């Protein structure tokens, strides 16, 4: 249910992935010849490039953006196992904030926290441990604390945390794997913050995914009773979790959709969680909306390329 | 085994090497080669049987010269081509000859000299191994010729140098000058079966042997760099990708999947993405990369068949806050524009609905689309403020119907009906003015709403409500009055004229059977009413074709107290549960009607209307729930970011004119440095005028002295506006700050 145009954009090397800001303004790209950029529209429609640079002596995939409560802020993951936090200074100086480099292994997600806890980054790291860092003091940005840590005993390989700003959600991380040896357990494992233990303890396994999740993606909350998940193991597999010390929740999968076959590249669910712009490896990425009777069906395909 | 090659400067021409010769050509569409793309061959060749390689003459004419190695050693050149206009004829059948016979493995032509070519033959105890001819002057006068009792298998010139070439021996792996063929740098490898170098890099060269591939440079040259996997199965093909960077294509015999590798990091690890890809679901032969079209692969089976392919993926998606994501793809990048809620919500925003300090029922008709559900929510709360305002001009309304009727007396049920409202006890009379049965006031007649409903074109309405009032002779009336329009209603004014209320006269029996034959589902509770056996209320009020509100009026009148709470009850728990938005007629705005709300966001994801009618003056005991406080909360954050503030300012005036409970508060306060009612101190001048902090003297905003809230200098409101329109500087010397531009 879309016309499709392409972009008046040229990028040097292939791109990785795209950002987006809030308002709706300026996107993040990437490239496997260490390059970023940030394109700002122009009030008539055209797109214009406005800064670029070189990032680590490897390729940056997991470029991401900030939120304007705090000024403006990137981050990206890269070779040199650190996270690439750079601000803007006002032709705008891009240098700013130092490295976070704390990773003894390869560095696999890089993304922001929801805009009611302050600046929470979080990476997860390769064969272990999952890391956030936290900066109270947002008047230098060079400074951040660790404070916290994990331990997946699996290749990590996406991340994902639920929008949700009400009182009464604990904060929850979804973790994917990425490991596919002959034998099957368990790719994608809830956490949940505490308070008092202070500790992201585990309370869930999503028992019934055995392939090389691609990427998780919760859906934004809006005022609904449950969460929504979003896995691209096989098939779009959305999930649903619902609360009735950990919150045990009663698991009730409502997708599965073989359309892609495939090895699905990565999944996106939109501002008010109601469409799921999916995508995968073969071809045209599909829409999948919603209907009168809860009913998740494709509904819309738009091809690569011109189409 | 077949191979398959591509014509250097043509970009619609390729061969397959077969048992015979054949040259194609790619037709467009709209041999099925594509989905989208079909073959049509042109020419065909046989003279030169046993081939056991091919190689092409990259030259920009003659344009099909073929090179054909042949199990004796003798290499024939021999052209498909075009309509002959021959400018080099003599070349053609100058077949070449070894001076011994062995077989020929390997052929390239050089890429800059563009006519010295490579022959490799196996070994010999008394000759020469690779031989370098020269087709420019039956020519058995090789220009070099090396490796004395050796067998090549492979061979590739270097793009650089001009005349280097590099060859793989038996378990020598040599590259060899030819200016002194004295000397030669080598390694001695078992990966020899195959030799590239990529175009790009053209320092690297991949190598392989048996089932494992090689990875080597031309600047170390000692030992292989990089190493692959022990795939259980031999190779049988590898190839750089001449428009990508970094591809090693791969192939093994007698399967249908193709591997390729990715390879960006060229002291750590090493950067490996592998992803296999099937473009068909037979056995593969041999490929052939492209060397002018976009990433692109034709494959050929066994058999005869031909095919195509393509090669790219790892999109990402980026959302935007107006609906429209953006594509991913290399060197493009697409957008997609446009029901969805959020679409909706847009437009309902922007044309102020939810905001009607006048006929409330205006809403509705404000918001563009018909839908039951919010054609009636409004003419519910219009309803309940109707009588508000009514009883204050002489609150309770609010609770719902189900408070309301708890306490029902009276409540004598009537005998048989004499067919020709006050007598009922005030509660059933306000559930009667909420349905919309009467007006404000205590007109017995139901005649107001009778006649309202003929000016609105509804007939059956106005005939089910009719004589629901008991009246027959009205009930023609309706449908006698209606009949002169549009039309088989006056046919059933007949029949819904008599009924003789027997215990087996023919019109009952009649009756309920040719109810059911009908559409319209008002004339169902028609014949499903008369034929009740005196209490079987079980038809009218469980057809949910029918709208609630009637239902609600219908069973208020008829059933007694013991038979109306079991009713009202048990019907808003399936409307509760079902999350219906008609419940609130008998919720009403009290918990309950918070709980039904939460599964109407919960289906459909509706933050603007369950916002607007919590806000209905509900009392300081629902509106406190943390529950409704956040889909305000939210609605509010989604309207900053479609970038419509005024519309959310307008927002913020409404609630503030009803609940005074959540008022913002001052942020701006006067903090003299020197204690100024202590220190007599007046506040700073503007910078252009220069008059003080105070002094008097539409275009009112220009005198409002602003500040700037770095920099510690501030002044006239107009003042710098028309100052800043020409500079970028703080007015006040000695300071660096761009006041203005340091927002953007
Ligand atoms: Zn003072
Ligand atoms: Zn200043
Ligand atoms: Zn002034
Ligand atoms: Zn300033």
């Amino acid at each position: 249910m879309f016309v499709a145009r392409s972009i008046a954009a040229d990028h040097k090397d292939l791109i990785h992935d795209v950002s987006f800001d809030f308002h709706g303004r300026r996107m993040a790209t990437c490239s496997s010849d260490q390059s970023v950029k940030v394109w700002d529209k122009s009030e008539s429609g055209d797109w214009h490039c406005t800064a670029s640079w070189k990032t680590h002596s490897g390729s940056v995939w997991r470029v991401t953006w900030a939120h304007p409560e705090f000024g403006q802020v990137l981050a990206s993951c890269s070779f040199d196992r650190t996270a690439a936090v750079w601000e803007e200074i006002v032709q705008s100086h891009w240098v700013k904030r130092t490295t976070l480099v704390d990773s003894r292994t390869s560095v696999t997600d890089v993304k922001f926290a929801p805009k009611h806890m302050g600046l929470m980054l979080a990476t997860c790291s390769a064969d272990g441990i999952v890391r956030i860092y936290e900066a109270p003091d947002v008047m230098n940005l060079s400074q951040w604390s660790l404070q916290h840590e994990i331990s997946c005993k699996l290749s990590c390989s996406c991340i994902s945390w639920n929008p949700s700003s009400s009182r009464a959600h604990s904060p929850m991380i979804a973790v994917g794997s990425d490991d596919s040896s002959p034998n099957a357990m368990a790719k994608v494992q809830i956490f949940e913050y505490n308070e008092n233990t202070r500790k992201y303890a585990k309370a869930e396994t999503l028992m019934t995914v055995t392939d090389p999740v691609h990427d998780i993606a919760f859906a934004p909350n809006l005022g609904r009773s449950f969460h929504i998940l979003a896995i691209a193991t096989k098939d779009v597999r959305i999930f649903t979790l619902k609360p009735v010390g950990p919150t045990k929740f009663e698991i009730h999968i409502v997708a599965q959709f073989d359309n892609h076959n495939s090895q699905v590249w990565r999944v996106s669910w939109n501002i008010t969680g109601t469409v799921l712009a999916s995508s995968g490896d073969d071809g045209c990425v599909r829409l999948w909306k919603a209907n009168y009777m809860d009913n998740w069906k494709c509904t819309g395909i738009l091809k690569g390329n011109g189409s | 085994k077949p191979d398959i090659l591509w014509a250097p400067h043509h970009v619609d021409r390729f061969v397959v090497c077969d048992s015979e010769l054949s040259l194609y050509h790619v037709e467009s569409t709209v041999l099925r080669l594509s989905e989208d793309s079909a073959a049509t061959l042109l020419s065909i060749n046989s003279d030169t049987p046993y081939m056991k390689c091919v190689a092409w003459y990259l030259n920009y004419d003659p344009e099909c010269l073929l090179a054909v190695g042949q199990a004796n050693g003798r290499v024939v050149l021999t052209s498909l081509g075009q309509d002959h206009n021959s400018k080099f004829k003599d070349l053609i059948g100058k077949e070449f000859v070894p001076k011994h016979a062995r077989q020929c493995n390997t052929l390239a032509w050089n890429p800059l000299d563009s006519n010295w070519l490579a022959a490799g033959l196996d070994k010999h105890r008394a000759d020469f191994s690779v031989l370098i001819w020269d087709i420019c002057s039956l020519v058995t006068k090789p220009l070099y010729e090396l490796g004395q009792n050796d067998a090549c298998l492979s061979l590739c010139w270097l793009p650089r140098d001009q005349k280097l070439l590099l060859a793989g021996m038996h378990r020598n792996l040599a590259i060899f000058d030819l200016r002194n063929t004295s000397q030669k740098m080598f390694v001695n490898t078992k990966a020899v079966q195959g030799v590239t170098v990529d175009p790009y890099f053209h320092d690297r060269v991949a190598s392989f042997y048996e089932g494992q591939v090689a990875i080597w440079d031309l600047r170390k040259f000692e030992k292989p760099v990089l190493t692959l996997t022990e795939q259980p199965k031999p190779l049988t093909k590898v190839a750089w990708c001449p428009t990508r960077t970094g591809l090693l294509a791969t192939l093994t015999r007698d399967s249908n999947i193709i591997r390729l590798y990715d390879m960006q990091h060229t002291e750590t690890e090493p950067t490996i993405i592998e992803r296999s890809v099937q473009p068909c679901d037979n056995y593969i032969a041999s490929f052939a990369w492209h060397p002018t079209s976009q990433n692109r692969m034709i494959v050929v089976t066994p058999n005869r068949t031909m095919s195509d392919f393509t090669v790219f993926e790892r999109i990402s998606l980026a959302w935007s806050p107006i609906t429209s994501l953006m594509w991913a793809c290399g060197r493009h990048l697409y957008e997609c524009t446009e029901k969805d809620i959020a679409t909706k919500m847009r437009l309902r925003a922007l044309s102020r609905y939810g905001l009607d300090t006048e006929q409330v029922w205006r809403n509705h008709i404000l918001a563009g689309n018909e839908d039951p559900q919010l054609k009636s929510l409004w003419y519910t709360l219009h309803f309940m403020k109707q009588y508000t305002e009514d009883m204050d001009q002489k609150s309770l309304v609010y609770a719902g119907i189900k408070s309301i009727v708890k306490s029902s007396l009276g409540m004598v049920e009537s005998s048989r009906h004499n067919w020709s409202i006050q007598n009922l006890n005030e509660e059933r009379i306000l559930a009667l003015q909420l349905c919309g049965w009467i007006k404000k006031g205590t007109d017995v007649d139901v005649g107001p709403f009778l006649n309202s409903l003929v000016q609105e074109g509804e007939w059956e309405r106005a005939a089910a409500v009719a004589l629901f009032n008991l009246d027959i002779r009205r009930a023609i009336q309706i449908l006698n009055e209606g009949a002169s329009s549009e039309l088989n209603l006056n046919v059933v004014a007949m029949a819904l004229s008599g009924y003789t209320d027997e215990k087996n006269s023919l019109w009952r029996e009649m009756c309920s059977t040719l109810r059911l034959q009908l559409n319209n589902p008002y004339l169902c509770v028609m014949f499903a009413f008369l034929t009740s056996e005196t209490g079987s209320y079980d038809g009218v009020l469980y057809e949910n074709k029918v709208a609630v509100r009637d239902r609600v009026a219908f069973a208020c009148k008829f059933l007694s107290d013991t038979q109306l709470n079991r009713y009202i009850e048990k019907l808003t728990n399936e409307m509760k549960e079902a999350g219906n938005l008609e419940g609130i007629l008998l919720t009403g705005l009290t918990k309950d009607g918070v709980d039904l709300m939460e599964s109407y966001v919960d289906r459909t994801g509706d933050v603007q209307t369950a916002s607007y009618c919590m806000l209905q003056g509900s009392p300081l005991d629902v509106l406190k729930d943390e529950r409704v406080q956040y889909w305000i909360e939210n609605y509010r954050n989604l309207l900053d970011a479609w970038r419509f503030w005024h519309k959310r300012a307008e927002f913020d005036i409404h609630r503030s004119k009803l609940d005074p409970s959540s008022k913002p508060l001052a942020q701006v306060f006067v903090s003299c440095n020197f204690c100024c009612p202590g220190c007599r101190k007046p506040l700073p001048r503007c910078a252009l005028c220069l008059i003080n902090m105070g002094t008097p003297v539409l275009a009112q905003f220009n005198n409002w002295f602003t500040w700037c809230h770095n920099c510690r200098h501030g002044g006239h409101a107009g003042h710098m506006l028309s100052w800043f329109r020409d500079h970028a500087e703080c007015p006040v010397s000695a300071c660096t700050c761009k006041c203005m531009q340091l927002d953007t």
